[PDB]
């Protein structure tokens, strides 16, 4: 909302930058943070698989 | 169809491309030089400036430096000519009107050259060879003096009577020329123009002004202290007589009885008595301080017959050390390493409705005061402003004593040197050089246009007389004919004319190179 | 005039009306500063100088339509001004300062135009008396009006105004009961009488019950010590200067001072110490060891007066060593009458000041204005060119004042100036407008005169302003 | 810079911090220094915020003023006797201490972040000292080179040459603010992949 | 705004200010944009000035022309990653070719002339061209003085740039000391000295005061009289300590007193009051003295040496300045800029900073190439010749790189007044036929296209960065496909 | 003497001016006395209120003989 641009190719930071408010869709954003906390890679491969 | 389909700038920001930026920079600069042109020459008129938010301060002026500093312009290219005009006033103090008109006539001749499909870099490169050939022909025409006293004094009188011409002081030119040339010779070669204090006050005519032989102070003496003392010995000091010396530490009194407080209070009162007695060991009768003097030491000076002057700022203490000849003293421990002032009579004078302390008979006299009298408040302000232009230009002639014949002779001189150069260089620069020589010849045109004379005939006579040998011919504004400049006595300063060409050629170069004006979003003002 | 804050002032001075107005034209804001200058040096004629300046600038409208450059008018006006001085100087008559009949006649002429024209058989003599008591008539070059103090007091009427040859104080005494002292010894003090305070931050520490009683006891013996030094000198009236950082007089010092029959007067300002020292001749005292019986100024009577209910006042009269100061008390019924009565007296002091600087007397009542309008008419016939039109314009503009004096009195202005000018070129040159008889007669038989400095200073300043207006050609608005 | 100009150092590297007058009068290259990792304010101040002095005579007034100048000079002398050449401190370093170390060819630094002093310790082998009363040979650091070079209009301090170093530092050279953030996030993925690949081959 | 015949831009500040400049870094800095891609180009030029200092308007022209050439390739069905892959291969051919035609001459103190000719070209573009021979001698002489020759670095804090409006543009000179805008404390002090030993002090001249919450108790009259005596002996003890050591001038950071001001005057010992922080350490390096925090530490071995300390005066204003020169070997120098305009001084300061940054680069790397477009024509032939042996859908990307690389010659010719395609074609035809890679565009109309004879010199690392940095920004733009932003 | 926010003297001066004017006419007094108060309770309020003003210190036609 201020004007700062965040340019990135990784799922984890893309889903953190969207103001998702849908209760069902918020499960897919929570499993991405789990993957980047345990292994750190494969974040966007668990979003298409889910 | 619009300025590119995508949006790059923000909301409120504007851009101007080549064809429209040259339109703004060229109409902005000409507008500045048209308002100011009316105040040029011996017969120039006068303007009125009213403030709309500054409590309606009405000021009336003639010089082209205070007018530009007051007019609020929002044109980007008109702000360059207002800045360069301030630097001229702060450098030599004279020639602000001529530097803006010349730099505004160069731009007017550079718009018809772009319409001839000439690249701007061609004009600039052609003008550089025109300024170089113009400053060489002015240096060679300067008359260096200063080896004779009877000749140098006559050169300073001619300069002073030439600057005061367009100004309101031109009515009494025979009287204000002697006050302006004698006040500069009092400085004895020191360029400190601050030493001349101009005191202005209402009442009386403009012809009642004079230059005092001694000095004048707008201060007061203590109570029941002698008004006059003949053959005074002044001591100039800067020391704290306020209450007492606070003796800066973190100290305090912690006695346990109220009689012990009374003993300490009596200790302060005997601290100031000792300080006063150390002053009197110098053998003085006129103590002058730059801070306040309280009621205890005021009576100590009045019991021994000493005049005490209190609350005189730095402007009145530094000046008094150059007039009488003393020194600013403190710590009062060695009376033999200090030097006292001297006078012959000190009295109280009545100028209008106020009292001033008069210093008649002085040792050195390196600073002075000028008393200006007038009918209105705007005449006093304009007399002070005009007189400051006479003192500033006479402080430059003493350091660099070489003069150049003025009154239109110098402008036609440099214009002929460019013409002979423009008839030699092939290419397009011959066209650009003629524009430079065309802009120098309109300065004498404006002077004759304000007087209602046939300008188109006088310039032709001057140009024909400057290409055959007569290098001193110029305008004669008292009759309307052509007269010699070495006989009538129209003389200028070499540094003033040199700073006009160099400043008016740089500002026309910076402005001409611009081809894109980019404006940011203005800062908004909160209405409530 | 009614201010926008709710202040109403009934005035007649030309320098006061133009100050209270709020004009916005720049060409008229310069007329206010013109009348200010005349009030500073001359002190009278502030209304005449605006009429002259407002009539000369008008005569310039027709000359511009005839094709005359404004520069020529500026130089041609100086020609008619330098000649006008030479016509006023030989008209005047020298006067001495030992002739009360001349000063009395000149102090009423600038008194009969105001609201106190009826009360001039009393204000004129007390105005001449107030100036001869300040300057030395043997060697006088200027008079200071700062040596005359005007006191405004409400109640009563104008004819109750008097001249006090002493000191008048507007504040009552602090001591109660003692209001009448004869053969007093006045003394000025600049130090305070309270608990001891030093410039450094001090404090008293008590750590025992026996020291509590000593603080009160030793304090009481300190104030008593200073009071016993004052009574040793034989003082009756006390004058304390105002102090703000510390108390100047405690309740204990006042209790001791009443028991010794001494009048105490507090709250004296720091700006009027000089006027007090110049009146009773009192050495100021700023330290207790310097309070000697020579630092005192004697007097005859020093008692407070009580009005009809408008307040109290202090009068000290019969000073053993009088100075060169005098004071005036102004009495009126309304706040508006007092202000106009005060400005009228200040006008009668500036006329006496003008006589000592330039001892020359010139007949008034429109006599000089018509004389410059007659010599300049024949003067312009000798000249040739475009300057012969500007001098004729100068002469015609000088008939406005002789026209105004006859128009306000209900006479025919055309017949009065025609009769006045005709009689001015066939004989005597002291003929003016007689407002009492109703025609034109010799103006010296009406005993009306005016100083020469007023008529000249109202002309030199007028021509200079017009010469500056003609220089202006453009008006631009700034920030 | 360019993406191929990124370097990996074998020690620590941190930005130049605020410096007072005299910082340009001391050497900026050492051969075998002795790092003194400290946590102290070496500046002229009050001993304790909760303090008060009640002197009676002017002779004791002058001795107090000389007592504060002797407390500070006692700490600086203890550092100089230990043979140290580079000193670092979280708390600020005053200008008096800066000119003390300039006259003895000794480097000084202050207001170092906590994350940078801890990275030095496991690269040189010292320990953070809150007091100067014990500066032995076993509480000092050591390296092989120390200098202060310029990279991209910035001053950086280097501590290369540590055979027993157990930490590194990445210097990333790009051309925009978002070029470096995307390079740091991309490097953060190979770090965790290799870290997980050692526990599970 | 490119080349010697370029034109500059007017800039108006948000509040009320006006700036005239030709530098590419500052133009994109004060221009307020809203497009996100436009903010990437601003950072592209800013990262160039701080690294080198010259070429900041040349990178954005090449990057903009590098993106335009890829517009046709995308329309033919070409993946953007394939374009961004072929671009990097070309940038490895041009950089490896730039070292082959690079010539290194020498860098030292005794023969300085190639250094002068290097700074002459960069100053050729800016408004300072009337006196650009003189301003090319200040830039070179003020770098080898402050630069070390072993560590090969330059400390720009040691070079002070101070401009004062009023006067003439050619009055700019290089001072070999420190010029501070202050004056002597007492009006009756001598304005000049001929042999001064500088006494640098940090501590003020007031009586001492401890930092802790001291309180001094006065419980008698003799304690009070012993306090006045304490104060007056402390002042006299200070002047004795300065005079004893042989000092001639006193320099103080904090202020004096009413009493400590006369004692300096009465003892013929002038002083300067309230000088700044950074200026003090420049006088210490220049004069060779040391800074003392107390009077007890003031010895004879901690004093500076000046040859002349004067107080120059400007025109009819009250501006006084103290100058310090005629010193021995120094590591601090100042540049005094004059001029009759507000905008001249600011642009003169920017142009001088570019000249200094060019010489600093030559210390790190001696080798240079020849400008005027010569490097681009040569680099565009090496890429195009190598693209003929790459049959994998990369010849299109390589050929597009060599076509956007020739926009620099086509920008100089268009600005000069010549025909781009008519002059550029004739230069490549002459360069291939001969073996002379130093042929450029005759922008100044001198007759010869040979840049070696015309003395046009460009630093190598300046040209390397304009290609390596410009290529990498194009890789971000070609990688970005989605935008998500709020609506206004 | 422990009241914080002149020297508060203005606040207590205006309150007792209205209070005295109200109590002189005994207006609206029956609302308080009828539920258990008395006249002397209000007297102690104004007598005590005057004491605090005194602690907060700021710093007829017959005068002939004594
Ligand atoms: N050399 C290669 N050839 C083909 N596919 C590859 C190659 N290297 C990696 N990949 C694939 O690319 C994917 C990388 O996805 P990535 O963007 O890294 O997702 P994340 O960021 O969530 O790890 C992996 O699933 C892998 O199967
Ligand atoms: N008496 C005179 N006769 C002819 N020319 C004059 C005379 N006095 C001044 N000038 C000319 O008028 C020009 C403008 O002077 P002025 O308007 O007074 O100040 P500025 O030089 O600032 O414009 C000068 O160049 C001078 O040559
Ligand atoms: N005398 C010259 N002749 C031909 N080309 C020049 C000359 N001087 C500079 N140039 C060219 O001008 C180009 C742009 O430089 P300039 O306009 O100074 O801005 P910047 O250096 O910031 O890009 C450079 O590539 C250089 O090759
Ligand atoms: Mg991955
Ligand atoms: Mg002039
Ligand atoms: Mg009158
Ligand atoms: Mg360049």
């Amino acid at each position: 909302g201020r004007g700062k641009a965040t340019i990135s190719n990784d799922g984890a930071t893309i889903l953190k930058l969207l103001d998702v408010v849908h209760p069902a869709a918020k499960t897919l954003v929570d499993i991405a943070k789990s993957q980047d906390a345990e292994v750190g890679d494969g974040t966007t491969s668990v979003t298409l698989l889910a | 169809l619009s300025l590119a389909p995508v949006n790059i700038f923000k909301a409120g920001a504007d851009e101007e491309r080549a064809e429209t930026a040259r339109l703004t920079s060229f109409i902005g600069a000409i507008a500045i030089g048209d308002l100011v042109k009316s105040t040029l020459g011996p017969k120039g008129m006068d303007k009125i400036l009213l403030s709309s938010g500054r409590d309606a301060s009405l000021m009336v002026t003639n010089d082209g430096a205070t007018i530009l500093k007051n007019i609020g312009v929002d044109n980007p290219a008109a702000k360059v000519l207002v800045d360069m005009s301030r630097v001229q006033d702060d450098e030599v103090g004279d020639g602000t009107t001529s530097v803006t008109v010349l730099a505004a006539e160069l731009l007017r001749e550079a718009e018809s050259l772009i319409a001839k499909k000439i690249h701007p870099q061609t004009i600039i490169a052609g003008w550089r060879e025109a300024t170089k050939a113009a400053r060489e022909a002015l240096l060679s025409s300067a008359v260096d003096h200063g080896s004779d006293e009877v000749k140098f004094r006559q050169d300073l009188m001619n300069i002073a009577g030439t600057t005061l011409s367009s100004k309101l002081l031109t009515h009494h030119k025979d009287h204000f020329t002697k006050l302006a040339v004698e006040a500069v010779l009092r400085l004895k070669g020191s360029g400190n123009l601050e030493a001349i204090h101009i005191i202005k006050k209402l009442g009386g005519s403009l012809a009642d002004s004079y230059l005092d032989e001694g000095f004048l102070l707008d201060k007061k003496i203590g109570v029941n202290q002698p008004k006059r003392i003949e053959n005074a010995k002044i001591l100039i000091a800067n020391t704290g007589m306020d209450t007492d010396k606070i003796k800066i530490f973190g100290s305090r009194v912690r006695v346990d009885s109220t009689a012990k407080v009374a003993e300490i209070e009596h200790a302060e009162k005997e601290k100031m008595k000792e300080k006063v007695e150390r002053i009197l060991k110098h053998g003085i009768n006129c103590f002058i301080n730059r801070q306040l003097i309280y009621n205890y030491p005021e009576q100590l000076f009045g019991a021994a017959g000493v005049m005490a002057i209190e609350h005189a700022d730095f402007a009145g203490v530094e000046r008094l050390a150059l007039v009488t000849g003393g020194e600013i003293a403190s710590t009062f421990d060695h009376p033999e390493l200090v030097k006292l002032g001297s006078c012959k009579l000190i009295e109280e004078v009545m100028i209008g409705e106020d009292k001033l302390i008069h210093f008649s008979g002085v040792a050195l006299g390196e600073a002075c005061t000028i008393v200006l009298r007038g009918a209105t408040q705007q005449i006093l302000d304009e007399a002070e402003r005009s007189l400051h232009d006479a003192l500033c230009v006479l402080a430059q002639t003493v350091k660099d004593s070489r003069t150049v014949y003025g009154g239109g002779c110098s402008e036609m001189l440099m214009a002929h040197a460019v013409t002979q150069l423009a008839n030699r260089t092939p290419g397009k620069e011959a066209v650009a050089m003629e524009s430079y020589a065309k802009a120098l010849r309109m300065l004498p045109t404006i002077i004759a246009d304000n007087a209602g004379y046939d300008s188109a005939d006088l310039v032709a006579q001057l140009r024909a007389a400057h290409s055959e040998g007569n290098t001193t011919a110029g305008l004669d504004m008292r009759e309307g004919t052509i007269g010699d400049m070495a006989i009538l006595g129209i003389t200028e300063s070499f540094q003033v004319k040199r700073q006009v060409l160099l400043s008016a050629a740089e500002a026309a170069e910076v402005i001409l190179r611009v081809d894109n004006i980019i404006k940011a979003a203005p800062r908004k003002r909160v209405p409530d | 005039i009614q201010d926008g804050k709710g202040d109403v002032t009934i005035t007649n001075d030309g320098a006061t009306i133009l100050k209270q107005m709020q004009v916005l034209h720049p060409a008229a804001r310069m007329l206010v500063e013109l009348s200010k200058a005349q009030d500073i040096e001359a002190g009278d004629g502030t209304t005449s100088v605006v009429i002259i300046a407002g009539s000369l600038l008008d005569s310039c409208t027709k000359l511009l339509q005839k094709g005359i450059h404004p520069t020529i008018i500026s130089e041609s006006f100086q020609k008619a001004l330098e000649k006008g001085i030479e016509i006023l100087t030989d008209m005047s008559r020298p006067v001495e300062l030992s002739d009360r009949e001349t000063l009395l006649n000149s102090a009423t002429t600038s008194l009969n135009s105001k609201v106190v024209s009826q009360y001039s058989s009393l204000l004129s003599p007390m105005s001449v008396n107030a100036v001869m008591k300040v300057i030395d008539p043997a060697t006088a070059t200027s008079v200071d009006l700062r040596d005359i103090k005007i006191v405004k007091k409400l109640g009563g009427t104008i004819d109750d105004c008097e001249l006090v040859e002493g000191l008048v104080l507007t504040q009552k005494v602090s001591n109660s009961g003692i209001t009448r002292v004869e053969k007093a010894k006045i003394g000025l003090i600049q130090f305070c009488l309270s608990a001891p305070k030093t410039d450094m931050d001090n404090q008293i520490v008590v750590s025992d019950y026996a020291q509590m009683d000593r603080v009160l006891r030793e304090e009481r013996a300190y104030i008593l010590n200073l009071v016993k030094q004052i009574k040793k000198t034989g003082c009756n009236v006390l004058l304390i200067q105002k102090s703000i950082l510390r108390d100047a007089l405690s309740d204990l010092a006042l209790h001791f001072l009443n028991k010794m029959k001494i009048m105490v007067i507090k709250d004296i300002e720091r700006e009027d110490i000089e006027f007090i020292c110049k009146t009773i001749g009192t050495k100021p005292v700023a330290h207790i060891d310097q309070f000697t019986a020579d630092m005192l100024g004697s007097a005859e009577l020093a008692e407070e007066v009580n009005l009809n209910g408008s307040g109290k006042l202090l009068k000290i009269t019969g000073c053993a060593s009088p100075g060169k100061t005098v004071t005036i008390v102004v009495r009126g019924s309304n706040k508006l009458v007092i202000e106009e009565a005060e400005r009228s007296i200040h006008d009668a002091l500036c006329v006496i000041r003008c006589l000592v600087k330039k001892r020359a007397l010139i007949a008034g009542g429109g006599a000089p204005e018509i004389e410059l309008a007659l010599r300049l008419t024949e003067y312009s016939r000798t000249l040739s060119g475009m300057e012969s039109y500007c001098v004729r314009a100068f002469a015609d503009a000088m008939e406005v004042i002789p026209s105004t004096l006859a128009e306000n009195a209900g006479l025919n202005p055309i017949s009065t100036v025609t009769e006045l000018r005709n009689r001015h070129a066939q004989g005597e040159k002291t003929a003016g407008i007689n407002v009492r008889k109703g025609g034109i007669s010799n103006i010296l038989e009406e005993l009306v005169v005016q100083p020469l400095l007023v008529s000249v200073s109202a002309l030199t300043l007028a021509t200079e302003t017009v010469r500056s207006i003609l220089k202006i050609d453009d008006v631009v608005n700034t920030r | 810079g360019a993406l191929e100009d990124s370097q990996l150092v074998a020690g620590v590297a941190f930005k130049k911090t605020f410096s007072y007058a005299g910082f340009e009068m001391q050497p900026k290259k050492y051969h075998n220094p002795k790092i003194a990792l400290l946590n102290v304010e070496l500046e002229l101040k009050a001993e304790k915020d909760n303090a008060e002095i009640r002197v009676h005579t002017v002779e004791d007034y002058q001795a107090i003023v000389d007592a504060e100048w002797n407390i500070l000079y006692d700490k600086l002398e203890k550092i100089h006797h230990s043979g140290a050449k580079v000193v670092l401190s979280k708390l600020p370093i005053g200008d008096v201490a800066t000119q003390y170390f300039a006259d003895r060819d000794m480097f000084c630094a202050g207001r170092v972040p906590e994350e940078d002093l801890k990275r030095t310790m496991m690269a040189c082998g010292g320990s953070i000292q809150t007091s100067v009363n014990a500066l032995s040979a076993d509480v000092l650091g050591r390296c092989q080179v120390f200098e202060e070079t310029q990279i991209g209009g910035e001053r950086y301090n280097f501590f290369t040459g540590c055979p027993k170093a157990k930490t590194c530092t990445f210097i990333l050279r790009g051309g925009a603010e978002q070029f470096m953030e995307e390079t740091e996030r991309s490097l953060h993925d190979a770090i965790m992949i290799v870290r997980r690949a050692i526990k599970n081959d | 705004s490119l080349g010697p015949n370029g034109l500059d831009k007017m800039m108006v500040d948000k509040d009320g200010d006006v700036t005239v400049t030709n530098d590419g870094a500052t133009i994109l800095s004060m221009m307020d944009v809203d497009h996100q891609i436009a903010k990437l180009m601003v950072e592209l030029s800013k990262s160039q000035d701080d690294e080198i200092g010259d070429g900041t308007t040349g990178v954005v022209v090449l990057a903009g022309a590098l993106l335009e050439e890829a517009e046709q390739l995308l329309d033919r069905g070409i993946h953007p990653i394939r374009i961004a892959d072929g671009y990097e291969q070309a940038a490895r051919v041009a950089i490896e070719h730039l070292d082959k035609i690079s010539d290194s001459v020498l860098v030292d103190i005794k023969d300085t002339e190639p250094l002068i000719q290097t700074a002459k070209t960069t100053l050729g573009s800016k408004v300072v061209n009337s006196c650009h021979r003189q301003m090319a001698e200040i830039a070179v002489n003020a770098v080898l003085t402050v630069a070390d020759m072993e560590r090969r670095d330059v400390d720009f804090e040691l070079i002070k740039v101070e401009g004062k409006v009023g006067g003439r543009l050619e009055d700019t000179k290089l001072i070999k000391g420190v010029i501070v805008d202050k004056d002597f404390s007492h009006p009756q002090m001598p304005k000049k000295v001929e042999d001064a030993k500088i006494a640098i002090l940090t501590c003020p001249f007031e009586p001492p005061k401890p930092k802790t919450k001291h309180k001094l108790d006065v419980t008698s009259v003799e304690d009070y009289k012993a306090l006045q005596k304490y104060e007056k002996e402390k002042f006299e003890e200070m002047i004795q300590q300065i005079k004893e050591t042989g000092a001639n001038l006193a320099i103080c950071q904090w202020g004096f007193d009413d009493e400590a001001n006369h004692l300096l005057l009465q003892n013929n010992l002038p002083a300067v009051r309230w000088v700044g922080g950074p200026e003090i350490e420049l006088i210490a390096i220049a004069t060779g003295g040391r800074i003392v925090p107390r009077f007890s530490e003031l010895t004879a071995e901690k004093l500076g040496f000046a040859g002349l300390v004067q107080e120059i005066s400007f025109g009819t204003t009250k501006d006084k300045m103290l100058v310090i020169e005629q010193c021995k070997n120094s590591r601090a120098v100042t540049i005094f800029i004059r001029g009759g305009n507000k905008m001249i001084i600011e642009e003169a300061k920017r142009s001088l900073h570019d000249a200094l940054c060019v010489i600093r680069n030559l210390i790190r790397d001696n080798r240079v190439v020849y400008g005027g477009g010569a490097a681009e024509i040569s680099c565009a032939l090496a890429v195009s010749q190598e693209a003929d042996k790459c049959p994998t859908l990369e010849q299109y990307a390589m050929r597009a790189f060599a076509d956007a690389l020739e926009v620099i010659p086509m920008a100089l010719s268009e600005n000069s007044g010549m025909n781009p395609i008519q002059t550029m074609t004739e230069v490549r035809a002459r360069q291939v036929k001969e073996m002379n890679p130093a042929l450029g565009i005759d922008c100044l109309h001198k007759g010869t296209n040979d840049m070696k004879q015309q003395h046009v010199i460009e630093t190598l690392i300046g040209k390397k960065q304009q290609i390596s940095l410009a290529t990498q920004m194009v890789r971000m733009i070609l990688k970005i496909d989605d935008i998500r932003k709020p609506g206004e | 003497l422990h009241f914080f926010m002149t020297a508060i003297q203005e606040l207590f001066k205006r309150i007792s001016e209205q209070f005295t004017a109200m109590f002189r006419r005994k207006a609206f007094l029956h609302w308080y006395t009828g539920e258990g108060m008395d006249e002397m309770e209000f007297t102690e309020a104004e007598s005590n209120m005057n004491d605090l003003v005194s602690e907060y210190q700021q710093y007829e036609e017959a005068e002939e003989e004594a």
